[PDB]
């Protein structure tokens, strides 16, 4: 019935970062203003995501003296997982249990172009929006 | 993507892939020492040194054709025969492809193949996208659909 | 399956007192742990009067060094209490209905020839409880 | 955080104690649901000088930990309400015990009971409102409770 899509966050509305993001005092406090769990790195792009930040990463950084981001993704090197725009609610929901993660960036494909097929990233999706959307109503 | 595809049929093996930096060079080189690749098919992102590859037993072919065109007929010709005799001389191994995220003409490419070794058209389309979901567009479909096989 | 089995027993639970000061090694102890929910008790643990959140660290600096007990009637947030035996789903409501993905935790109390209580057990967030769900 | 009670013309909240900290908000919250008089059972500690200030009757009525109410407490008690509720229409009574679940609410109840609802029916719907209401000792004079009046 529902797939991703319906419940996916769109990519503008995304909170994320640059991959030379330089973590300043002000950064970090938009970093915890926000309070993501899970906060996506792109370059330069945005649609082109790269690395995963964890809130736990910033934890073994103070903003001395200005550490850079690129750096701290890097260290962890933490897996980033990709679902496809039209997967079912509970096929989705297999995979974030196979996960560690409850945080999924989401592909469609283009068929628009003479060229190859790519994938287009719509956005990002949260095992928490996707229960929050099997409570239904 | 990046992790490559293996698709199986019959004698014939297939790795598609990505394209390495020098970076991850090596890594490259032993993923496709894992599979046990005589053979890539470098079709985009010739971008690389190849011979700490091919120094590692791994011919490397770049036989480019560009973004949404087809197989030039002696780039079909020379994939055919590489893979004919390649799966003779050496049985059991895979040939390597890569372009750009291995959707569009290296997957034609396997395709191709397929229909030679007497896959139904429509059959070899759905297998690949099988194992590599969103291969082909529109343009591709209907070159497959126009091959017309006879060899080997 | 009730918040019991799902709940972070009190002893376990980071938390903080309420004259904390937020000095260097205190700001970084609540980042090192990583919760975005930290509670702060007064000055039995068992008792919890307010609820640091993530952002309000944001908005100091350890200048001087500041209170806690400041920030937390800065933003005033409202915590959230559950009772020990509301079945995971009645309490996956609760986070929909609040702001907040933590809950803490009270049983009641018969025992004694006293006036009932609430016990407070310890604590349940939303992350919990799905991961309860998968499981 | 406090709890309304409606019944009727009656009206009835439920509340904790403040500190001398809190005294001023406590006060506030009082005057948002329009109190026009206190009841202390318990925890009676504050100053008590700032809220009858500001209009509202204070009375330490206290009586035991797990207890029902002394006969001449409940007099007071129901005598409070007969008056307050007919005198000005419309105005609440608040009570506070130690967290508003034992003697606190029997108060309450005991006043319900007398309204004529049904013991059982009173007992519910404070328990609705703030569950874990009554120990088994309150319960049973709440059960033995015969009104009047």
């Amino acid at each position: 019935s529902r797939t991703v899509e319906d419940v996916l966050t769109p990519l503008e509305d995304c909170f994320m970062l640059d991959s030379g993001t330089v973590l300043d005092f002000s950064v970090l406090a938009s970093i915890m203003q926000s309070g993501h769990t899970r906060i996506p790195v792109y370059e330069e792009e945005r649609s082109n995501i790269v690395d995963m930040l964890y809130l736990k990463d910033l934890a073994i950084v103070e903003p001395e003296d200005c550490t850079p981001l690129s750096t701290i993704t890097r260290f962890y090197n933490h897996p980033l997982h990709f679902v496809f725009n039209d997967t079912k609610l509970d096929a989705v929901l297999e995979e974030f249990k196979r996960g560690k993660s409850h945080l999924a960036i989401v592909q469609k494909v283009n068929n628009e172009g003479e060229g190859d097929p790519f994938y287009e990233v719509l956005g990002l999706v949260t095992l928490e929006d996707v229960i929050e959307e099997i409570i239904k109503s | 993507r990046p992790a490559p595809v293996e698709i199986s049929y019959e004698n014939m093996r297939f790795l598609i892939t990505h394209n390495p930096t020098n970076a991850t060079l090596n890594k490259f080189t032993e993923e496709l020492k894992k599979y046990g690749v005589t053979t890539l098919v470098r079709v985009c992102d010739a971008t690389y040194d190849k011979a700490p590859v091919e120094k590692e037993g791994i011919h490397v072919l770049d036989w480019p054709f560009d973004d949404g065109a087809p197989p030039p007929n002696q780039i079909v010709d020379d994939w055919l025969n590489l893979l004919k005799t390649k799966f003779r001389e050496e049985p059991g191994c895979c040939v390597a492809v890569h372009c750009v995220a291995g959707l569009g003409r290296a997957p034609v490419l396997v395709a191709l193949a397929l229909i030679e070794c007497g896959m139904k058209y429509e059959d070899a389309v759905q297998f690949i996208r099988q194992k590599r979901r969103g291969a082909f567009n529109s343009k591709q479909l209907l070159y497959l659909e126009k091959y017309r096989p006879k060899m080997r």
